[PDB]
């Protein structure tokens, strides 16, 4: 091929390589966020159950 | 002898007042230490502290009574201390708006980098070697 | 739905939600004065339970 072919497919790929890091790096956060927001759900669900369980 | 006030948002208030009353389904029930165990719905009412030196109010909604001897929960959708139900409505109508907008944020802010992603992506192709 | 077993493994789950014919019954239990009745109670217990597993879902 084209040496300045080749060089415009390296400055190419290493831009969307980043971009792909950027949105990695985000999704990394937002299901760090998601863990403590399911979390904070445990003690209305393990009391409903049981009284539902004592009851029916 | 402690009561406990759950959220499925998670806890909202705890406090070791020894004496509630509450307005329960046909009828109203007031609550002292040793009482026997009993299970009873609530209507959309105030529930009132009163043995902690001075009186306490919390609104509770959709809300149901459990009791026990040593301790008392009330399970609820949706509570406020302010006492008012009318503020609890001007409460979920503010948060409604704001979760809208929150909603739209996330979603032109995914849009963007999308976008971004596929102007990127296109020179490659374009770059055909 | 999906069930989040860890941060490289997910799996399809298929569950009965209703008419809740299966059941586990706790390792402690005692019996509660019904008020103002048992029948009238069920009506309003069990939604509040359908909605917290569709949530935790």
């Amino acid at each position: 091929a084209s040496l300045r072919d080749i060089k415009t497919r390296i400055n190419a790929t290493k831009k969307t390589s980043q971009i792909t890091k950027a949105m990695e790096m985000v999704s990394t956060s937002k299901l760090n966020r998601a863990e403590q927001n399911a979390k904070s759900f445990v003690p209305y669900m393990e009391k409903i159950q049981e009284v539902v369980a004592n009851v029916a | 002898i402690h009561v406990s006030v759950v959220t499925p948002d998670g806890p909202v208030y705890e406090d070791d007042v020894e004496m509630v009353s509450v307005k329960a389904k046909s009828g109203e029930l007031g609550i002292l230490p040793g009482h026997i165990p009993l299970v009873a719905p609530l209507e959309i009412s105030a529930a009132r502290l009163k043995k902690g030196g001075k009186t306490q109010y919390i609104a509770v909604s959709g809300g149901f009574l459990e009791v026990r001897p040593d301790k008392v929960t009330i399970l609820a959708q949706a509570a406020e201390r302010a006492e008012d139900i009318d503020v609890l409505r001007a409460k979920a109508a503010k948060e409604r708006a704001e979760r809208r907008l929150q909603s739209q944020q996330d979603d032109i802010d995914f849009k963007r980098a999308e976008l971004a992603l596929k102007r990127a992506m296109n020179r490659l192709s374009v770059a055909e070697m | 739905y999906n069930h989040y077993v860890s941060a490289i493994q997910q799996e399809v789950t298929e569950r009965k939600l209703l008419p809740l014919t299966d059941l586990a019954e706790n390792k402690q239990r005692t019996v509660y004065e019904f008020e103002p009745s048992q029948e009238e109670i069920l009506d309003v217990l069990l939604p509040q339970y359908a909605e917290s597993l569709i949530y935790g879902a």
